[PDB]
RNA sequence: CGACUCUUAGCGGUGGAUCACUCGGCUCGUGCGUCGAUGAAGAACGCAGCUAGCUGCGAGAAUUAAUGUGAAUUGCAGGACACAUUGAUCAUCGACACUUCGAACGCACUUGCGGCCCCGGGUUCCUCCCGGGGCUACGCCUGUCUGAGCGUCGCU
RNA sequence: GCCGUCGCUGGCAGUCGGCAGAGCGAGAAAGAGAGUGGCGCGGACGCUACGCCGCGACGAGUAGGAGGGCCGCUGCGGUGAGCCUUGAAGCCUAGGGCGCGGGCCCGGGUGGAGCCGCCGCAGGUGCAGAUCUUGGUGGUAGUAGCAAAUAUUCAAACGAGAACUUUGAAGGCCGAAGUGGAGAAGGGUUCCAUGUGAACAGCAGUUGAACAUGGGUCAGUCGGUCCUGAGAGAUGGGCGAGCGCCGUUCCGAAGGGACGGGCGAUGGCCUCCGUUGCCCUCAGCCGAUCGAAAGGGAGUCGGGUUCAGAUCCCCGAAUCCG
RNA sequence: UGGAAUGCGAGUGCCUAGUGGGCCACUUUUGGUAAGCAGAACUGGCGCUGCGGGAUGAACCGAACGCCGGGUUAAGGCGCC
RNA sequence: ACGGACCAAGGAGUCUAACACGUGCGCGAGUCGGGGGCUACGAAAGCCGCCGUGGCGCAAUGAAGGUGAAGGCCGGCGGCGCGCCGCCGGCCGAGGUGGGAUCCCGAGGCCUUCCAGUCCGCCGAGGGCGCACCACCGGCCCGUCUCGCCCGCCGCGCCGG
RNA sequence: CGCGACCUCAGAUCAGACGUGGCGACCCGCUGAAUUUAAGCAUAUUAGUCAGCGGAGGAAAAGAAACUAACCAGGAUUCCCUCAGUAACGGCGAGUGAACAGGGAAGAGCCCAGCGCCGAAUCCCCGCCCCGCGGCGGGGCGCGGGAAAUGUGGCGUACGGAAGACCCACUCCCCGGCGCCGGGGGGCCCAAGUCCUUCUGAUCGAGGCCCAGCCCGUGGACGGUGUGAGGCCGGUAGCGGCCCCCGGCGCGCCGGGCCCGGGUCUUCCCGGAGUCGGGUUGCUUGGGAAUGCAGCCCAAAGCGGGUGGUAAACUCCAUCUAAGGCUAAAUACCGGCACGAGACCGAUAGUCAACAAGUACCGUAAGGGAAAGUUGAAAAGAACUUUGAAGAGAGAGUUCAAGAGGGCGUGAAACCGUUAAGAGGUAAACGGGUGGGGUCCGCGCAGUCCGCCCGGAGGAUUCAACCCGGCGGCGCGGUCCGGCCGUGCCGGCGGGGCGGAUCUCCCGCUCCCGUCGGCGGGGGACCGCCCCCCGGCCGGCGACCGGCCGCCGCCGGGCGCAUU
């Protein structure tokens, strides 16, 4: 509140009167009556730079450079090693990226949700956000965020026709529509490589939204994929390559330790 | 996971409407399962506890196989006293210990025309859900 | 020797830090966006079987009626020949009710003085006394009634 | 010798293995070059390259700058198939340790329900001071002190308990401008009875104006009530952006009354009188209203009565107003 | 024959804090009787700095500082403390 | 010299705006949707493209009216008398000097029985193209000054170049 | 003199109405500082802001040009972005500072006076009858009353309007009643474990619940319950259900009202005054020879008047039409009613106020204004015995625990008591170096572990070598087959998408005569890129592989039966 702390006459005493120059409640018969007021020092008083609605909370972030994220987190999403590193159990996932048939977009009950994850052995990794879940330590909890629990698996589906509804009571699970990814839920906590299934509808789509290399994007007005700057990232081959090794000159692997002065004399 | 803009999930607020509830409300709340022949009787899950049933406490340290008759719903402490389900004091004089209606299950109903009624009421709006997902 | 003193540790005090809790705040957002002479906001004094405060209510006073609900309220007692279409309790709230002051209104602001009309009891038609009820404020609009003027006139 | 800093913008991708051949530190440029003619199945470690390794020099620091913190605090996104009633946080500890340090780990105890590591994000994020704020506690210290107004003593009672309470008796004081008996203002139940002896009454108390449980204030005549005082204050009017202010007879059609008379209407002890409506007649007050429990203002005294009220209750005797 | 010796890697650009009270000594030096006074030049100090010596001491003399072992010293010392 | 008897808890460079420079990322002579619109977490995110209006940048200069960012050679003619100016057609063309990381050529040279002569590499005097950047010298654009001779025409001018 | 009209003005407890006061976050009208900055200060700034006064509403105010402009013109008001920290103001210092255009949100337009025509064609109230009647109205009837010619109503208002004539076209539009058919508020209800072991004071904890995967799940939000719960209860989900009431939208009947329009000609008519404008004064603005407002003085015109950002004269132009009025929406909202959320605070924090807080308490008053949360799962809140006058104690008992005992969770430091140890004449404390003694630790006290080898005793899911099968690695298989495939290159009657400031047979509107030219909407061609089809080279499969063949390794099973 912009009042905290300025709703008393509080005035100093001045010096003189052996006591501090802090500014001082009037009046008395109470025990609020001669203490200390207004400064950040004081108990009630104000606090120091007190807190504005007119922070600036929010951010602008270049679409160049969002769509730049997007294509980052979906590289980073087909690769086990990361996906493995975010902690998913993929372990016999058949394939990465996972691509199932359309027909799950028309699922409606929980029950062929929860199966198809099974046969497609992405319920270890709902058995690992059960076992996540918990109760969160701090204040969190007086303040509606009690349980805490991991991410689970990403399904991203073209078209809704009870799909949502089919797997939204399977915790861990988030559903995206892939005409309207978004960072934040395929990076979470800023690390990319979260587990994502895909509806085969969904899956030609990302062509179309993104574009190739050789053709722009069709559902963005304007829009091509971001660049390279190294097209062989393979460091050890390029090292090992018969060009560049016969460029170098022979290593020098003998190490000269001190030598240990003796007096000639 | 609730969608409902007008249904409150905040912690403080559904705790003040726990311990504020008027006398009506803690009726409701202060609910208890029917026994499996109970519920396969009349197709109920649970009604709201009523003097004069007969319970079995099946939580606590007077947990059993005992059936005792509900002698006090007491609603403002949101507990009810059970026969049997006492212990003593130090002057000897036997007290009713509380249990809450959730620990219990009812063994035998106390019927009158308007729990025949909310029976009934119950018993419809389950089968109308039934053949709902059928 | 033993006091006293100092240091450390156990235990005991004094004290209320810390930690965990939160029916409270704070901030943002949404919908609505409604007081009063038919007497508001505010204030006073009352009202419970036992009741000081808070809370609620207004002499019908911790409330009446109605509607929903459906067996309690509860700290103790009690149960009106209170208790299931003879409806406990709570909720809602549309009926009825709502003391004194207060824009506050007969005049004053001390529970002071009136005035008019009607009704009842004393008495015995009026009077007179007592009680009850209804009126009796300022401004202002339309109209009504009663008037005023060496204002303008007309007929006498 | 060890630690760190700086420099060499030093070295290491060559861990090139039986598809093998181990070297490139040495004073002094550039190939351990390629070719054409004349038995065993074996061989340490390394390389989070933001890593690892070598060599040399160097190291003071206020004000001030910069770097690095696997320093610490709270919350948010992720992650740890993390921890936890077989015991979380917190707290305590002459227990064992780690780190230059900021700090941290483990053991034991108490505790009773939540908490932490790592990658990122965020900040109301680190106290010895500010005659800092708020709360608590010391020494001083069982110390200053409990010294203004002459004064107490004996016996008994109640009681666990008596210098202090009650009764009796002495010795004293206030000395009718009183330490007496009654009021005003103010207080507001302090009044009275009974009980308590926790807290308070700067010792004590069997006591109190404390606490608790219950009672107690009676009017034609005693005051208020009415009058006006100095004064205050509406209306008319004036002023004023306006809430409003000035002003109190001043720029006002300021009387709602009456003896009587005449016209009617209603009633009743219906005889005739009331009441009532209108008209005639008559009419200074000339300033609404407020303003005094000491001013003005009719009329109550004697006796008795209660724990506490009495010119108020009861008895008796009166009186004013209407 | 990079045209004296000696030593040393240099150049360049942005942004920038604190400071803007000083004081002391050898020598030179103004005013003043002089002052632990006031005011200048040069260099070095203290301020910001410990350490050995001057018993003690901002500035003197020696010497400048990571945590240690051995050796040796400076200025100063070696009756006893 | 001042504050500090003691203990706990609280206690002081923050947030908004503007600017400058440094750094990191995206795109790049462009870039930015921030306002608006479309389509539980979510007030999020996604999209717009005839929503890029608009901001900043891409042009400066002058008070302003305004103007607003290389040249040379060849051939021909007119005028003055081989040189100069004006108008015509063809060819080349964004300057130069010094320094300059790197790159390029290469006199000669990098051994093993001895000669010839090869392929791949490797070093190197000297010589070249010269990045960025700096210094210097030229040039171009706008204001202003001095000097001076011409060229244009729907307006023959106190015109325009 | 009397009577009667009118005018002006009175009194009524006359009949019926209406205003007052409050709240005030947001809104409109006034009035209006000084701290402050200028490193002083007076203009300036602070600031048209605080304070003061008045008046509202769910919004207010504003608003359909006496506008902007100077363009090829726009077109009420309000708001957002930008214009723009700009034009401008300013001891030209400090500082201040709009508009137009452009893009959006929203979008809505109208009515008088006047000038006229209509026999006042108009209005209010009373009385009676029908209808309705908690929004007091509709119709009918009164030689009922009044208002109003000092002007009510209908037509009509600058976009022009009216009357007449001629052509053309017209039947639905509303008011008051009555009946019938399809969002809001309230109430009640709707899935699944208290399954088997087990830890606990109690548990929602741990373990399990055949293939398969306890059960439900459109419900795994949250709260409660003796931890920690999707399944115990309330809830949550659902274009779920049932029951009340209110509203909205539709369709018919009754009684009323309107007797309704367009175009072309003809003739007529047309506007707001102590206001504009000017001078001067004061304030105000970015508004500068004066932006707005106000006082005083002067004081209009009618082809006029105003504006046209530098005073003035002359002259063209452009653009509006002042001095009367109404109007939703987009916008604002720290008050109120009812809700939802949060990277917020967590009892010295967060509101002063988590609690009998604007309370207790202080002040004559205006005003000032705190402290104060936590036993336990459950009061089971400690019966009874005993000492004491009692407070207090000792036992006993409840509880998982009172080592939780009614200001009781935990229970820090300072400070204090006691117990134990050590010590003590330069106040104590402190750095370095040892020494002595304690407390505890090593859960010490005949002292490590590992590879290979030698020897002695034993024992076997017994070694190599071969055979069957599986898998894997590699292959320059010197050049095997098949695949996908080139952010490769060539040849195509290839079957297509995107783009182009590259070119060009069909149609809509429109000028001119039925002709003929222009704007706009469409093929088609062409160029670039991309996708898919087919043929030829090279080429990958190390972000991208199968079959056979070969080599090698590993595993399972056989055989080897023992100098291994
Ligand atoms: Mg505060
Ligand atoms: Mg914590
Ligand atoms: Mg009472
Ligand atoms: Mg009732
Ligand atoms: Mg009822
Ligand atoms: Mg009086
Ligand atoms: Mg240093
Ligand atoms: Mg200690
Ligand atoms: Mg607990
Ligand atoms: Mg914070
Ligand atoms: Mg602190
Ligand atoms: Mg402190
Ligand atoms: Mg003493
Ligand atoms: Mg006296
Ligand atoms: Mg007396
Ligand atoms: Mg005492
Ligand atoms: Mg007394
Ligand atoms: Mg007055
Ligand atoms: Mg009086
Ligand atoms: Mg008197
Ligand atoms: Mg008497
Ligand atoms: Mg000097
Ligand atoms: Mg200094
Ligand atoms: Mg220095
Ligand atoms: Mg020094
Ligand atoms: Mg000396
Ligand atoms: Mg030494
Ligand atoms: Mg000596
Ligand atoms: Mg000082
Ligand atoms: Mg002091
Ligand atoms: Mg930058
Ligand atoms: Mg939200
Ligand atoms: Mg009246
Ligand atoms: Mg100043
Ligand atoms: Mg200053
Ligand atoms: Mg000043
Ligand atoms: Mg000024
Ligand atoms: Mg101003
Ligand atoms: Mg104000
Ligand atoms: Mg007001
Ligand atoms: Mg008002
Ligand atoms: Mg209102
Ligand atoms: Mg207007
Ligand atoms: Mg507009
Ligand atoms: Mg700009
Ligand atoms: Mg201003
Ligand atoms: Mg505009
Ligand atoms: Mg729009
Ligand atoms: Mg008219
Ligand atoms: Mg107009
Ligand atoms: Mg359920
Ligand atoms: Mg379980
Ligand atoms: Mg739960
Ligand atoms: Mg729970
Ligand atoms: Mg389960
Ligand atoms: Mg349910
Ligand atoms: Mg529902
Ligand atoms: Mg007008
Ligand atoms: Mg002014
Ligand atoms: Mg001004
Ligand atoms: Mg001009
Ligand atoms: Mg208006
Ligand atoms: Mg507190
Ligand atoms: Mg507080
Ligand atoms: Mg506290
Ligand atoms: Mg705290
Ligand atoms: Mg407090
Ligand atoms: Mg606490
Ligand atoms: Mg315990
Ligand atoms: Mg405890
Ligand atoms: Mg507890
Ligand atoms: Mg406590
Ligand atoms: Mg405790
Ligand atoms: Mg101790
Ligand atoms: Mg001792």
């Amino acid at each position: 509140s912009e009042l905290a702390g300025h709703q008393t006459s509080a005035e100093s005493w001045g010096t003189g009167r052996a006591v501090a120059r802090i500014p001082r409640v009037r009046g008395g018969g109470t025990h609020r009556s001669g203490q200390g007021a207004f400064g950040n020092m004081c108990r009630g008083g104000r606090m120091f730079a007190p807190t504005k609605t007119w922070r600036r909370w929010h951010r602008r972030v270049n679409t160049t450079q969002k769509r730049y994220a997007i294509c980052s987190a979906l590289a980073a999403s087909a690769l086990p090693a990361l996906v493995m590193s975010k902690g998913h159990r993929i372990e016999e996932v058949p394939e990465l990226p996972l691509v199932v048939e359309d027909k799950v977009e028309g699922y409606k009950k929980t029950k062929e949700a929860v199966l198809l994850l099974k046969k497609l052995k992405a319920w270890n990794d709902i058995k690992k956000v059960y076992a996540s879940q918990r109760m969160r330590a701090g204040k969190g909890k007086m303040r509606n965020r009690r349980r805490i629990q991991r991410r689970g698996p990403c399904v991203i589906y073209n078209e809704d026709n009870g799909i949502v509804k089919a797997f939204r009571n399977i915790p861990g699970i988030t559903l995206l529509n892939v005409t309207k990814l978004n960072i934040l839920k395929l990076a979470p906590g800023g690390h990319v490589g979260r587990f994502c299934i895909w509806t085969e509808s969904a899956f030609r789509k990302l062509d179309d939204l993104y574009g190739t290399w050789r053709k722009a994007a069709s559902l963005k007005s304007n829009y091509n994929l971001p660049m390279h700057k190294m097209l062989n990232t393979d460091l050890s081959r390029i090292l090992k390559s018969p060009e560049i090794q016969r460029a170098l000159r022979a290593p020098r692997k003998k190490i000269h330790r001190r030598v240990l002065k003796k007096n000639p004399l | 996971m609730k969608f409902n803009p007008f249904v409150t999930s905040d912690r403080s607020k559904n705790r003040k409407r726990h311990f504020n509830a008027p006398s009506h409300i803690r009726r409701k709340i202060m609910s208890s399962p029917l026994s499996k022949e109970l519920r396969q009787k009349y197709n109920v899950r649970s009604m709201p506890i009523r003097k004069d049933d007969e319970v079995q406490v099946v939580r606590g340290h007077y947990k059993g196989q005992q059936i005792g008759k509900v002698v006090q719903v007491y609603r403002k402490k949101y507990v009810i006293y059970i026969e049997r389900v006492q212990r003593e004091k130090a002057n000897g004089t036997t007290v009713h210990v509380g249990i809450h209606p959730s620990k219990v299950v009812i063994t035998r109903l106390k019927l009158d025309k308007d729990r025949k009624k909310i029976l009934e009421r119950k018993a419809k709006s389950r089968q109308v859900g039934k053949e709902k997902g059928k």
